[PDB]
This record gives structure tokens, C-alpha cells and sequence, in this order.
DNA sequence: ATCAGAATCCCGGTGCCGAGGCCGCTCAATTGGTCGTAGACAGCTCTAGCACCGCTTAAACGCACGTACGCGCTGTCCCCCGCGTTTTAACCGCCAAGG
DNA sequence: CCTTGGCGGTTAAAACGCGGGGGACAGCGCGTACGTGCGTTTAAGCGGTGCTAGAGCTGTCTACGACCAATTGAGCGGCCTCGGCACCGGGATTCTGAT
């Protein structure tokens, strides 16, 4: 009786953020509960292999940035590193 | 009436790429994954899910491999394969030396 | 969540734990499980993006799984991401040769 | 047994790819080709199994051996 | 500083096999890069393994069947026969 | 005796893949026996080189083991080389081969 | 400027018969330097983004062996 | 001083490039290859003799290979000579451009 | 162009069992105190990199002789595909264990 | 409580011949360019030699995110209504073959 994370209404919620008006099959589900935690996946490893490399044992906010363009390429990687320094400049703002 | 071989085989080629369906039946997929497996061990019990995914991936599999046989082929200007097709097909990849 | 303070969709705790929860770092900062929420959200937005206009191309709204894998071959750098890793029920982009066609 | 899979569902299989005839000792190997590429990836799921430590194979077994082997598959809890 | 690593555990080992026969260093530094990736892939693989039984150690299982996973039988069963050895012998010194 | 390594009559240390292990953060527990384990493992995978390698070195001649002795050694056989599949020695070269179509017409 | 065409035709040819071809066509060294482009500009870009995460203008050796051990072409006799 | 038909030396020179393990493209136009390559990145860069001679012997090398898949393309295809469609189809069947 | 032959495709009509909004619990996400430590700035050394510069040769470009393998005809022979007849067992719906 | 075994049965998944016909593929007619030797050029190959610019390492700080302890409400686990899309007959047609 345990209660796993998954992504029932994440998807869902930036649906509607993305598209006021799309349905989702469940069985679509079943390839994004996989497909977002493997790139996620991704990610985590090329940070691991980033901060292990340069000899760094506490992970800060700039490992990932440049680890998605290693992992990304350089259009798909910048509107990704903007969006995500914006947000994290706008959580710290924030309360 | 009677056409070319091959009008009708281009249809089946443009309509199987747009049907996921399944070509061989899942009970020989799992005598092949039964009797294989025979060797390493005994008691195992392959579960739905396990044997839909491995059928799945090596459809999927064959379908990719046979497209570098046919790539293969025109880049040799031939329409019918060849042995050294498929051979060269899973050479280029390095799971053949 | 502190994500709805942070305008980001995914909870912040569930990436900083699976952070902690994976081992990949003795120490992690604050920034890293915000900017991967963040990189997560942006990259799920252009999955879905893509996804719910494929939905509506076919007079459709819900989607199948079909439905999603086009949209990330219709792509080249989506289609170089999952170059070498086949989804379920996926399939392949339909591609016609004119060569095998008869003349 | 080696020779369970049918001839004429490897000729759709070719037609599937993109074939539209298939020499005489293609389909041999085809079989075959098969085999070895299932062999290997149960050669880890049944070494999985041993870290498994259960006698029923759970579908997150062939999750890691295609992980390995290059062939993740997604959509079916991997 | 001390830069550790097997620069004459490797002479030692080969000694043993083959004494009568020398190296060089610049083989020495192959070695190292070579046992370098084998122990990431290792260390990643059992990882992997403990975090798939929630374990947060690793054991001599783990690494046996660790070394089932990426060597192959022959290779396997090698190692395994004579790392069996090697903790019997340590429990007693 | 006084060394772990000596006691157990295994050569490589134990102390080196703990190390790693523990200040490595791949996991917050390290074990002790798995490194021992461990270390018998590289024992023998570096056994193993070793051994091919004499083998190569009377192949030319030689003595000094060179990257051309170990590109000749590695490569021949298949459980190593296909474990490596990704791996290339510096300044070893390739297997003298001569492909079956080699030959003039 | 100019050096992907600076490649010398000879060294191509040598690099093809070394890769085991008996006859070698005028249309294989251009091929082989738009193919080179790319495979030199994966691993500059991989390596010396090693070096930019670390804040470092100067690459060193051992960034372009951990970038070539994450792609997959670990390097012996050169550290790593 | 006489001249034999193709096929003669070159053979042989091709065992001259494989017995041989030092670097035969010379140094310094690679060195200046790089250069400008790098320098096309950003302005104003030190490299290390060092790790420019590791990039070329893995330029080297990944050459060799890739000149070895274009000849089992080659041979595949019933040809002696390689044409720059084989590293076309080598490198697509590999996946990467 | 000038006939036919099947087989898809939309229109009208038919289902459907889970998709999506909602009940609930409940434990993980989130937040107020506390610490410590490797991240971080700055400086000494320095050392191989950059660059210049002096003395030297197989490699690079082209000129020139030859024939033969690749490219296009020239059959050539052909063996699995559409079509025709024939075999069979697979798995939704059922039962049971069973572990 | 999901996972394993076992009958219904009957039409689709094969399962094996017949005609065959464009294509796979082994011989001929024909070219230029690559093998190969060499004329000519040289720019790199090898090696002193000074300037140096942040990397390696160390002096000197130190901010805030990991450990603790406490609150809630997001979201996952599940449940009900009906519906977005799968699916079967009738026209529109849409491909192609043989002449």
C-alpha cells in the first residue's frame, strides 16, 4: 500500500497550461511516466559525471545548465537553460 | 484480377508502417522465449507485461534492421536482399566483428 | 509546494528527493532541484506542445500512444534524443520508397 | 522448437521493412538473427533473476536488461 | 601527494604470472585507464543493482552477481572461484 | 600478518576500492567484504592481461610490453575485446589484416 | 583559414588504404572532411564544455579523456 | 627503375601504414586545423600540446575505423573502390552525422 | 488512352469500459532552528603554451605511361509473390490451482 | 490477488503448389583514372628560446543547504458517468493491371 510517485495530474496540469482544451489516453501515460524520469535520468547522470569530474562533491545550479547543453542541442538546449534561470531567479525573488 | 508481384507487396509495405499490429502470434514468441531460457534456469515465470515489452521491442527490432537491409540493398541498386545484406546490416552497428 | 511560488508546475521536494533518493551527490544545492524542475517542465511543454496539436491535426483530442511518438520522430533534435530507445506500441514515421514503387 | 516461426510471417515481416523478395538462405539467418538478440537479453534477465532473488519474473527485470543492452523500452512501466 | 594507485601491485601481480617477462610504464598508465572505466562501469552497475533491492550497501552477493551480469560464463565463473577463495581466506586472517 | 591485503594472498589493495567506495558518494553505506571481493576481481582481470600479454611479447620478440604488443594481444580474443568494444590504445594500431578482396583482377 | 580543404588528398588516401581499400576515389577525401567536421566538432564541443562547467579558458588532457569516456572512446597511454 | 601494375605496392604500402604505430599525418597542419577550429568557438584560447596529440591520434583512429566500415560497405556492394555513398549509409546505419 | 478488379475511405450507425473529475487519507512536500564544510576569493609559483626563429626532407602537387575495374549492354535463368487450394489452433470467455 | 495451468471452436494465421515475369546476376563492349614512377617545391619536422596567464596549490573566509522538528494539503489511490475514439455496413473512389 504504497504511494509511488507518478505523474497522474503533472501531466495533466501542464496540459492545460500548454493546451486549455486535450485529452491523454492513460495508455500515453504509461510512456511518459517512463519517458520524463528517464530523461530526468539523463540529466542526474550527466550532473553526477559533471560534478565527479571536476572534483566537486556539493552539486549547485550551474552544473545543470551547461550539462543540458552537453545533453541537449544548442536550440533545444538555450530556450531550456533561459526558461530554468529564470524560474530559479524568480523562486528566489519569490517568498 | 491478377497483379504484378509487388503492387500488392508495396501496399503491404505502406500500410504496415501506419499498423503497430502485432505480425507473429505471441505463442511462439513465448515457446522461442521458453525454451531458450530453458538453459539458464528452470521456474521462471514470465509475467504479461515482461512478454507484450520483449515482443514488442524485437518487432520493432526486425522492422529497423530489415530497413538497413533494404537501405543496404539500394545503396547496392538491388531490390531483392541478400545474405551479406542483413550480415553487413548488423556488422556496421559493432554487435558483429 | 514550493513550486507554485516558484511559477513551475512540478513540485520542487519530489526532484530534490529522487535527487537524494539516486546518491549522485553528497551535498546538492538549492538550485539544482529548482532548475531541473524547471528544465523538466520546459522539456514535458514542448512534449505536449507538439502532442496536443498532432491530437487536434486528426479531428481528435484525446491521445494515444501513437499519438505521442510521431511527434517526437516529426522532430530532429526530439527525433536525436530518442535516436537509439523505441517506445511502446511507437512504431516508425511512415517512409515510401520510389524506388520499390513500380513505375 | 528453432524452426517455430513461420516462413510467410517473416515474408510479412520483409514486407513490413520494406522487402519485396527475400533470397533463399535469408530466412535461415532471419530466424536465427531473432534468437541471439532475445539470447543475450535474456542472458542478463535471467542473471537479473539472481539478483531478483524471486522465482517470478517481474516486468521490471527486462526493464534493466534492455537498459543494457540499448533496447529501453518505454510506454510499459520502463 | 599520494597519488594511489597499482603502479607495482600491477609488477607484483605479473611476478606472479610472468616474471620473466617486463613492461613499461606507459603500459602501467594503459592499465590504470583501463581499470578506471571497469570500476566506474562497476560501480555504476552495483548502484544500480542495490538501489533496484532498495539497499543502501553493497555485498559480496551483489558484486558476484555483478560480475555475472557484465563478464561473460567462462569469465564469471573464473572470477567467482577465485574471489570465493579470497573472503575465505580473509575471515580467517 | 598486519596488512589486509597479505592475509587474505591477494596482492591488490583492499584499502584503495573502499576508499573510492566511501568518498566516492555512490552510496552512503560502504561495505568491507564486497571490496575484498572486489579487489580479487582486478586481481585476476589484470591476471588475465597479463598472461595474453607474455604471450604477445614473443610474438615479435620482445620484452618491453609496447601498445603495439597490447593492440596485438587485447584485440585477438573476444570476451576482453568485446567488453571493450568502445576502447582504442594509443599509438598501438590495428591487426594486420588483408580483407578477401585485396587481390588484384 | 581555410584548413578543413587544407587536409592533404595524400593523408586521406593513407588513412583509407590503412583502413584496408585498394583503390581509392577523388570523391572520398571531401566526404571524409565534411564527416571529420562533425566528428571534431562533437568532441571540441564536449571537451572544452568540460572545461567551461569548471570555469577554465585553457583545456587540459583530461578533460578531452572524460569526454571521450562518456562518448565512448576512452583513450589509453594518455592518462585517464 | 621499372613500374608494375596496380596493386603491387600499394598493398605494400598499406602494410607500411598498418605495421607501423607513429602518427603518419604530420604534425603541424593538423595542429593548425585545430586551431582555427577551436578558434571558431572562442577567441583567445591556449591548447595543450598535450591534449591537441591525444585529439589527433583519436582523429586518427576513429579515421581508420570509419575507412574499415566503408569498405566492408564497399565489399558488401561487390566493389574495390570506396565511394563516398558507403560512409553515407556506414554512418546513418551507426547514427551519427 | 480504354476497359476492368479489388479494397480503402467517409457517412451513417453502434459500443464501451475505462478517462476525467471527484472522495479521502496521509504521508511526503514545506518550513522554522542549527553547523560546518567544502565551495570560494585571492595570491605565489610556475610551467607548459604561445609565439618567434634558425636549420633541414619525406610528403604534397603535378607530369606522364598503362589497363582494367566500374559502368553500361546482353542476355539468362529464375524462384518466391499473387493467386489457388488446404491445415489448423488461439485465445476471449470460462474453469481450476497456487504460490 | 496476481500469476500459472486447462477446454470452446472456428475463422484468420498460416501452409503448401502454379504461372510466371520483371529482376538478380553472370558474361561482353568500353573508358579514365588510379597504380606507379618520377620532376619539382616546400612547408612542415626538429629543435633553441624568451614572455606569460591563468592552472596547481595554498592562505584566508564563509553562505546557506543538509540535519532536526513540526504542519498541512497535493496528489496519488481509487470510484462513478458517460463519452472520444475504436469499429461495422453503404456510397465515393482510389489505387493499379492488361490491352
Amino acid at each position: 500500500r504504497s504511494r509511488k510517485e507518478s505523474y497522474s495530474i503533472y501531466v495533466y496540469k501542464v496540459l492545460k497550461q500548454v493546451h486549455p482544451d486535450t485529452g491523454i489516453s492513460s495508455k500515453a501515460m504509461g510512456i511518459m511516466n517512463s519517458f520524463v524520469n528517464d530523461i530526468f535520468e539523463r540529466i542526474a547522470g550527466e550532473a553526477s559525471r559533471l560534478a565527479h569530474y571536476n572534483k566537486r562533491s556539493t552539486i549547485t545550479s550551474r552544473e545543470i545548465q551547461t550539462a543540458v547543453r552537453l545533453l541537449l542541442p544548442g536550440e533545444l538546449a538555450k530556450h531550456a537553460v533561459s526558461e530554468g534561470t529564470k524560474a530559479v531567479t524568480k523562486y528566489t525573488s519569490a517568498k | 484480377h491478377r497483379y504484378r508481384p509487388g503492387t500488392v507487396a508495396l501496399r503491404e509495405i505502406r500500410r504496415y508502417q501506419k499498423s503497430t499490429e502485432l505480425l507473429i502470434r505471441k505463442l511462439p514468441f513465448q515457446r522461442l522465449v521458453r525454451e531458450i531460457a530453458q538453459d539458464f534456469k528452470t521456474d521462471l515465470r514470465f509475467q504479461s507485461a515482461a512478454i507484450g515489452a520483449l515482443q514488442e521491442a524485437s518487432e520493432a527490432y526486425l522492422v529497423g534492421l530489415f530497413e538497413d537491409t533494404n537501405l543496404c540493398a539500394i545503396h547496392a541498386k538491388r531490390v531483392t536482399i541478400m545474405p551479406k545484406d542483413i550480415q553487413l546490416a548488423r556488422r556496421i552497428r559493432g554487435e558483429r566483428a | 509546494t514550493r513550486s507554485s511560488r516558484a511559477g513551475l508546475q512540478f513540485p520542487v521536494g519530489r526532484v530534490h528527493r529522487l535527487l537524494r533518493k539516486g546518491n549522485y551527490s553528497e551535498r546538492v544545492g538549492a538550485g539544482a532541484p529548482v532548475y531541473l524542475a524547471a528544465v523538466l517542465e520546459y522539456l514535458t511543454a514542448e512534449i505536449l506542445e507538439l502532442a496536443g496539436n498532432a491530437a487536434r491535426d486528426n479531428k481528435k483530442t484525446r491521445i494515444i500512444p501513437r499519438h505521442l511518438q510521431l511527434a517526437i520522430r516529426n522532430d530532429e533534435e526530439l527525433n536525436k534524443l530518442l535516436g537509439r530507445v523505441t517506445i511502446a506500441q511507437g512504431g516508425v514515421l511512415p517512409n515510401i520508397q520510389a524506388v520499390l514503387l513500380p513505375k | 522448437n528453432i524452426q517455430g516461426i513461420t516462413k510467410p510471417a517473416i515474408r510479412r515481416l520483409a514486407r513490413r521493412g520494406g522487402v519485396k523478395r527475400i533470397s533463399g538462405l535469408i530466412y535461415e539467418e532471419t530466424r536465427g538473427v531473432l534468437k541471439v538478440f532475445l539470447e543475450n537479453v535474456i542472458r542478463d534477465a535471467v542473471t537479473y533473476t539472481e539478483h531478483a532473488k524471486r522465482k517470478t519474473v517481474t516486468a521490471m527485470d527486462v526493464v534493466y536488461a534492455l537498459k543494457r543492452q540499448g533496447r529501453t523500452l518505454y510506454g510499459f512501466g520502463g
